[PDB]
């Protein structure tokens, strides 16, 4: 088989910057690549066909060139209507195989996250399960630590993150993250707090509640 | 343009079996190059089977022995029988025309499908649990407030969250599922909305789980002291 | 006389594999042994045919076919194997009786920046039946609207070239292929071996 080695895997470039996204063949293919642009939650578009051949409709900023067993995957100037995971495929070989990927993510003013807190509801109480959802909106960059201080005490294990795609305008990011306990645990304390740690912030910033009612 | 509308996708146990189809429009699948590709979203993509415009037909190793490719002319329809399925096997799966073999003036169009999630897993089908992410002070700052709904518990995947049905838009953040440690997912679809508008303006969240047959319609009100 | 093995075998230009060349060796009197002493073959697979016995044979007609096709292709001319070659260009029976000889020929038949003499057939409708030969060039319609010759979307050139360079992988390099098939008719058998009575 052939295998498809794709670099970088992820890539981070301000708009109107120059992309370049290698994809290299176990052995000689000629020119018999494509690569594909796939949107979050689409399906994968056909963006050059043959290593240099542009698909119509396709912007003149793309460009593809390479032949042989290297080729790159060109973006003169960047725009946020990119964003996406690009991957170069070989065909005339079976089996076809693909490249790992490469995701695009649009640099930006860095920006503080708003942090909103959750408690559990009355409802979810009622069936046996408290989950406190932290939350931090239009951020960026993407990387923050959230930590849990349930009464001064470092809870691991119970939260679980989930972080949405890159807005394709204000290029920010949203995370939410969700603390899950048991009735018993969840009376077990009274303070339950988000400690949010970001480059957009001067220091942690820490949203509380008690239990009840404050 | 040319459409390839796909279905067959669902919860099937190990070793079970499920066909996919995969209609055309504008293309005639007995005399082009049809290929299945997977894609698991940890691994990326994945080749699966082709089947020439002759009736000759090739498979991967992960699949052969396992899975068939065939069509129907008079149906123009691409089928993929899927036997003795794996856990692995899990993964969105494609229809597709591979575009290629460029001459000077014309190629060889590269079309895809809308793709149907296959899941393989033994794990009972289970409906969510909606609860609301309540408005409070907590959630209110700079004059904007940020409620939600808690969609909980739910197998296997996907949710249609929608607000105020379809009506709010702006401002919705639904965030992707995250498989919990009980095996269950569960997700949050928050929304920021102005501050003064906690009082006249109703917000009804829309969550639809079709693998269970779920419809709730959860109001978010806000917080109370009773 | 001497059967023209060598008309064949060291022949300055092949066929493409589309239009693959056949030469009805018919009345002469054969010497396998000059095509089994050439050790310059990568690959020399008979089915059926014995090649020593083989010399001590006779046979109504022989069947020489020559074509060029890619390296990593060179397996579907076999008996019983699937793929563009053996469905669209040059197809051996099941029950084939015959020898297969490949050699490569990159020193031949490449050229720096492409020698796109060489083609080959990528769409047709239904396979091809045993030793057909299909050199149409008809726009091969790919979808539901008529093509009336223009070639466009859904429209297209049923011949791919190859992209014959000497820098190429081995499995794009050009080899040259010829496949003999002894017919053996109720006819007077008119090619005899060495060891003939
Ligand atoms: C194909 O290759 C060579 C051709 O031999 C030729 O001999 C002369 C006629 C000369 O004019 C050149 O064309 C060739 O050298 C055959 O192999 C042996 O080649 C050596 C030299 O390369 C030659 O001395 C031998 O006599 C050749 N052996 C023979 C003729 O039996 C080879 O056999 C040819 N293939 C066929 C099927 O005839």
């Amino acid at each position: 088989d052939i295998q498809m080695t794709q670099s970088p895997s992820s890539l981070s470039a301000s708009v109107g910057d120059r992309v370049t996204i290698t994809c290299q063949a176990s052995q000689d293919i000629r020119n018999y690549l494509n690569w594909y642009q796939q949107k979050p939650g689409k399906a994968p578009k056909i963006m050059i066909y043959d290593a240099s051949i542009l698909e119509t409709g396709v912007p003149s900023r793309f460009s593809g060139s390479g032949s042989g067993t290297d080729f790159t995957f060109t973006i003169s100037s960047l725009q946020p209507e990119d964003i996406a995971t690009y991957y170069c495929q070989q065909y005339d070989n079976l089996p076809i195989t693909f490249g790992q990927g490469t995701q695009l993510e649009i640099k930006r003013t860095v920006a503080a996250p708003s942090v909103f807190i959750f408690p559990p509801s009355d409802e979810q109480l009622k069936s046996g399960t408290a989950s406190v959802v932290c939350l931090l909106n239009n951020f960026y960059p993407r990387e923050a630590k959230v930590q849990w201080k349930v009464d001064n005490a470092l809870q691991s294990g119970n939260s679980q993150e989930s972080v949405t795609e890159q807005d394709s305008k204000d290029s920010t990011y949203s995370l939410s993250s969700t603390l899950t306990l048991s009735k018993a645990d969840y009376e077990k304390h009274k303070v339950y707090a988000c400690e949010v740690t970001h480059q957009g912030l001067s220091s942690p910033v820490t949203k509380s509640f008690n239990r009840g009612e404050c | 343009e040319v459409q390839l509308v796909e279905s067959g996708g669902g919860l099937i146990q190990p070793g079970g079996s499920l066909r996919l189809s995969c209609v055309a429009s504008g293309l005639t699948v007995s005399s082009n190059y049809m290929n299945w590709v997977r894609q698991t979203p940890g691994k990326g993509l994945e080749w699966v089977s082709v089947i020439y415009s002759g009736g000759s037909t090739f498979y991967a190793d992960s699949v052969k022995g396992r899975f068939t490719i065939s069509r129907d002319n008079s149906k123009n329809t691409l089928f993929l029988q899927m036997n003795s399925l794996r856990a692995e096997d899990t993964a969105v799966y494609y229809c597709a025309r591979v575009g290629g073999y460029c001459s000077s003036a014309n190629c060889v169009s590269d079309v895809w499908g809308k793709g149907t999630t296959v899941t393989v897993s033994s794990a009972s089908t289970k409906g969510p649990s909606v609860f609301p992410l309540a408005p409070s002070s907590k959630s209110t700052s700079g004059g904007t407030a940020a409620l939600g709904c808690l969609v909980k518990d739910y197998f296997p995947e996907p949710v249609t969250v929608s607000w105020n049905s379809g009506a709010l838009t702006s401002g919705v953040h639904t965030f992707p599922a995250v498989l919990q440690s009980s095996g269950l997912y569960s997700l949050s679809s928050v929304v920021t909305v102005p501050s003064s508008s906690l009082g006249t303006q109703t917000y009804i969240c829309n969550v639809n789980h079709k693998p269970s047959n779920t419809k709730v319609d959860k109001k978010v009100e806000p917080k109370s002291c009773d | 006389n001497l059967c023209p093995f060598g008309e064949v075998f060291n022949a300055t230009r092949f066929a493409s594999v589309y239009a693959w060349n056949r030469k009805r060796i018919s009345n002469c009197v054969a010497d396998y042994s000059v095509l089994y002493n050439s050790a310059s073959f990568s690959t020399f697979k008979c089915y059926g045919v014995s090649p020593t016995k083989l010399n001590d044979l006779c046979f109504t007609n022989v069947y020489a076919d020559s074509f060029v096709i890619r390296g990593d292709e060179v397996r579907q001319i076999a008996p019983g194997q699937t793929g563009k070659i053996a469905d669209y260009n040059y197809k051996l029976p099941d029950d084939f009786t015959g020898c297969v000889i490949a050699w490569n020929s990159n020193n031949l038949d490449s050229k720096v920046g492409g020698n796109y003499n060489y083609l080959y057939r990528l769409f047709r409708k239904s396979n091809l039946k045993p030793f057909e030969r299909d050199i149409s060039t008809e726009i091969y319609q790919a979808g539901s609207t008529p093509c009336n010759g223009v070639e466009g979307f859904n429209c297209y050139f049923p011949l791919q070239s190859y992209g014959f360079q000497p820098t190429n992988g081995v499995g794009y390099q050009p080899y040259r292929v010829v496949v003999l098939s002894f017919e053996l008719l109720h006819a007077p058998a008119t090619v005899c071996g060495p060891g003939s009575h």
